[PDB]
C-alpha cells in the first residue's frame, strides 16, 4: 500500500531478469552459432504533483 | 475555505458559491488543468497539449481585514460592519501584499480545553442558579401562610 | 432542546467520516480505486437579536446574540490522481495512464465507465470484465491467437499460425470526462455520468487529452495509510468530545428536573 | 481540533515521500542513461501571536511541504556495450525522437536499432528526428566525433555518408518534464531548444559502442534511507504521545 | 473559578510548547531551518492583604502563566554533500536576498538554486536572487569560490569570465527577524538594519560550492521536552478535576 | 531567569528590562559573541575579527 514498497517490487522483478538473461547467455556457451542477450529497461510513469 | 472545485462547463464555484476575481465570476476553459501561483494567479493547462502551452487564466481576488470589523451573516459568509464598510468603501480593493500557497487547506480553530472548561462552568453556575430558584420558592411558599388568620 | 439536536448532528458527521475513511482503508488492494475525502459543512444560523448601536466614545463589545445549528455532510470528493502500477505478467491485463475510462456495457442497456484494467475472454471470444459485462467497442479475439498484443495505442493485433504479418483485430478508444469528479460510483468498481459531469467524448489514447495503454500492468489503489490513521485518531478524539457535550447537557438537565 | 496531529502528519507525508523518491533512484540502477532525483522540502505558513522594539514575537510554525524535486544532470560512466549502433553523449546535448502523435522528445540514453524499412529508431520504435537512413547489404556503420554517420559496402573504398546526428541543447536542463521510457519534453522553465552539430556551441561529442549509465550514488541512498526511517518513527512518536494527550483531556 | 483559569491558562501554554515542539520535530530534513524554543512568564500578582518570630502572614496570590517569546537558536547546522554545482552553503552569520513578487525584499539561508529560461538565477521556488546572477547559455562549468565572485567557463577559453558577485547580507541582531513561510525571513524593527558586505569581510561568512547546510534540530532534546510537556499538561488536567469536585460538592449542599 | 538577549543597538534587556551591572546598565557592540565568563566579566569578540 505504499509507493515505495510497489517501486521496489518492481526494482526487484527488474533485477531478476537480468539476472536470468545472464544466466541463459552462461547456460550454452558451447552452443554452436549461439549469439549473446542483453538487457534494457527504461522507467515507469511519474506523477505530477506540481505542474512544472 | 480554500477547498475549490470546477463544474462541468469551467466555472469555479466553492460550496456553490461562484468564487470572483479580477472582474467577475472567473470561468476556466473547459477541462483544463488548473494551478494556483503563490499569490492568486491562475494557470490553466489543456490536457494532452505540451507543457510549454501553460497560460494564465486569471486572478483571484484576495482582501485582508483586521477581524474586529467584521461580523457573520446567516449564510456563514462574513461582511464587513456597518462603520468598516463606510469607512473603507462598499467593496474592498485586492491588496497586493496577501500571499497563498497550494496544495494545502486549512481546518477549524477550536480549543477542546475551552469548550470543556467553558461547559463544566456552565454546567457549575446552572447548579447554582437551580439552588437559587428553589430556596426563594421555599421561602415564598411558606411566607404566604403569614396572609391567613 | 437545542444543544442535544445540535451534538446529534455532530456525531452524525463524526459517523460518517469514520464511515468513508474505514470505506477507505477496506479496499486498499482493490485496483484502480480512487480515495474519497468527505468535506462537511455548518448550517444556518439564528440571530436572536441583531446589534445595536456602538462605537460612540467607548470600547464595548458588539451586544449581538447568533446562535449556531449544527453541522452536515455536504459532499465526498474522490481524488481522481494517478496511482502506481504493477506487474502482473498478464497479457489481458491493461493500466491506463493519464485521464480515460473504459467503457463496458450493463445488462440493462445503458452503459458504466471504470479504470480497472483486468480483462479476460469469455465462451465466444468477446472481450469482457471480470464479472462477465462486455467491453463496449467489443474487441473480438478470434481463435488459437498465439499471443494477443496491445499498443501503447488502443490498437490490438494477433498473430496467427503460418502468417508472419499479425492481423489487426480491434481498437480500445477510451472516453473522457470534463469533470470526472462528478460521476457517480456504484460497484463493480463502476462511474455513471451525472448532470454534474459533463457528456462524455471518445477519442483514442494519446489524443484528445486521453491516457495511454500500457499492456500487463495493473493500476492500484491511490490510498494514503498514513493519512487514514491520523484521520482515524481525529474522528475518535472528536467523537469523544462531542459526546462529553452530550453528557454535561443530560447532567444539567437532571439537575434542572429534580427541582 | 488538536494542534499538533496535523503537524506531525504532514512530516510522516514529507518522509513519506523522501522515502518515495529514494525508492524509485533505487529501483533504475541499471537502466541507461538516467539522473539521479533530489527532493526538496520547505516549512509552510506561521501564525503571529499578537501580544499587548522586543526582542521578538511570538510566533508558531504549522508543518513541512515537499516544494520541488530536481535531477543532478551530471555526467555519467560509460560502459563498452561491444555493439556497433550505440552512441554515449560525452558532455552534454540531447538526441531529438519523434512520437508517433507527432511532438518531439528529447533523450539521452543512446542504444539505436534499425527497423525493417532501413530507417534508424530508438528502442520503443520512435525514429530519430534528423531520419537517418541506413541501406541495405551494409558491411558497417560507423559514427565519428561529429554527427556524419557512415555505412562501409562491399566492393567500394570510400565510404558513404547517409546522414548527420545533430544533438540539440537546451538552457535550462533541469526544467525538461520528464515522461516515461527515458523521454523528456521542453517547458517554459526550460529554454527553447536549439540544435547544433557536436563539439560546437557547447555541445558534447559522440563515443561509438558504449551507453552512458545513471549517476546514482548507492552509498548516499542505504544512509538516507537510515534517516527517513528515524524521522518517520520519531513523528509516529509524536503522533502517539498527541493522542494520548488528547485522550487524557477528553477523558474528564 | 480562579483555579479554572488559571488551569486553563497552564494547559494553553502547555498546548503551544507542544505545537513548538512538533514544528520543530516536523522538518528535521530542511535545509537552512534554525530550531526555536519558547519561553514562559508569569501574570501580575493580585495583593489580597498587606503583610516574637513568626510568619510574616501576607497574601499574594498569583494569575497564571503566558507565553512570551519564541526565540531561535541561529547555531551553525552541518554540511551535507549534493555533489550539484549550483548549490552554496554559509560557513559563519549572513542571509541571502531574494525578491517577493510584490517588491519588497525578504532574506534566506538555504542554498538549492536553478536557473530559470532566461538564464537568471532563482531559488527552488521561483523568486529571483536579488544580486541577479546571470549565467549564459553554453556553460561548461560554474564556479562560485569562497567569495562572493562567480565565474563560468566557456568552450576553447583560457581563463573563465566572471559573471557577477553573490555579497549577502548581515543583520545586528538576528533573533528578532520575522520569519515568514517557506525559509524566509523579513527584516522587522526589532532587528537593526541590515548591511550587505562581500563574503569573508565585516564579518560575514563563506560560500562553499556543492553543499547544503542541514537544520540544527536535537532530537533527544526534543523527545524529552515532549515528554515533559506531557507529563505536565496530565498534572495541570488535575488541578480541573480537583476544582470540578469541589464546585460539585458546593452545588450539592 | 538567566535568559539574557540582545537588542538591535547592543543593550542586554531580560523580559524588556534592562540589565544592571556596576558602572551603567549594560553596552554591548552592535553584533559581537557575548561570552559570560564564570564570575561576571563580559567579553566581546566582533564576528569576522582576529
Amino acid at each position: 500500500m505504499i509507493s515505495s514498497l510497489w517501486i521496489a517490487k518492481t526494482g526487484l522483478d527488474a533485477q531478476q531478469t537480468n539476472m536470468d538473461v545472464i544466466a541463459n547467455n552462461l547456460a550454452n556457451v558451447s552452443t554452436n552459432g549461439f549469439k549473446r542477450q542483453r538487457a534494457v529497461f527504461e522507467d515507469l510513469l511519474y506523477q505530477t504533483i506540481r505542474q512544472p | 475555505n480554500g477547498n475549490i472545485q470546477v463544474g462541468p462547463t469551467g466555472q469555479l464555484t466553492i460550496q456553490g458559491h461562484p468564487v470572483i476575481g479580477e472582474g467577475g465570476p472567473i470561468t476556466v476553459p473547459e477541462g483544463s488543468e488548473i494551478t494556483i501561483a503563490a499569490d492568486g494567479t491562475i494557470s490553466a493547462l489543456n490536457p494532452g497539449d505540451p507543457p510549454n502551452t501553460v497560460a494564465p487564466v486569471g486572478r483571484l481576488k484576495l482582501v485582508k481585514a483586521e477581524g474586529n470589523e467584521v461580523q457573520r451573516s446567516d449564510d456563514g459568509l462574513f461582511r464587513l460592519t456597518a462603520e468598516a464598510q463606510a469607512e473603507r468603501g462598499a467593496v474592498l480593493a485586492a491588496d497586493p501584499s496577501i500571499r497563498i500557497m497550494s496544495g494545502v487547506l486549512e481546518g477549524s480553530n477550536v480549543k477542546p480545553v475551552e469548550a470543556m472548561t467553558d461547559m463544566i462552568a456552565n454546567a457549575r453556575r446552572f447548579e447554582m442558579q437551580m439552588k437559587v430558584i428553589t430556596s426563594v420558592d421555599e421561602n415564598e411558599g411558606r411566607a404566604n401562610q403569614l396572609l391567613s388568620m | 432542546i437545542s444543544s442535544l439536536w445540535i451534538a446529534k448532528t455532530g456525531l452524525d458527521a463524526q459517523q460518517t467520516n469514520m464511515d468513508v475513511i474505514a470505506n477507505n482503508l477496506a479496499n486498499v488492494s482493490t485496483n484502480g480505486f480512487k480515495r474519497q475525502r468527505a468535506v462537511f459543512e455548518d448550517l444556518l444560523y439564528q440571530t436572536i437579536r441583531q446589534p445595536g448601536a456602538q462605537s460612540s466614545e467607548q470600547t464595548t463589545l458588539p451586544s449581538g446574540l447568533q446562535i449556531g445549528t449544527g453541522v452536515r455532510p455536504v459532499a465526498t470528493e474522490r481524488l481522481h490522481s494517478q496511482g502506481n502500477l504493477s506487474q502482473t505478467n498478464n497479457s489481458k491485463d491493461v493500466a491506463i495512464k493519464g485521464q480515460g475510462f473504459f467503457q463496458v456495457m450493463l445488462p440493462d442497456g445503458t452503459s458504466a465507465y471504470t479504470r480497472d484494467g483486468s480483462f479476460q475472454v469469455d465462451q465466444n471470444g468477446q472481450l469482457v470484465t471480470a464479472g462477465g459485462f462486455q467491453v463496449q467497442p467489443a474487441i473480438t479475439i478470434p481463435a488459437n491467437a498465439l499471443s494477443i498484443t496491445i499498443g501503447r495505442d488502443g490498437v490490438v493485433s494477433v498473430t496467427q499460425q503460418g502468417q508472419a504479418a499479425p492481423v489487426q483485430v480491434g481498437q480500445l478508444n477510451l472516453t473522457t470526462f470534463m469533470n470526472d469528479t462528478g460521476l457517480e460510483s456504484i460497484g463493480e468498481n463502476l462511474y455513471i455520468e451525472t448532470q454534474s459531469s459533463g457528456a462524455p467524448n471518445e477519442s483514442t489514447p494519446g489524443l484528445n487529452g486521453a491516457g495511454l495503454l500500457y499492456q500487463g500492468y495493473v493500476e492500484t489503489s491511490n490510498v494514503n495509510v498514513a493519512e487514514e490513521l491520523v484521520n482515524m485518531i481525529q474522528v475518535q478524539r472528536a467523537y469523544e468530545i462531542n459526546s462529553k457535550a452530550v453528557s454535561t447537557t443530560d447532567q444539567m438537565l437532571q439537575k434542572l428536573t429534580q427541582l
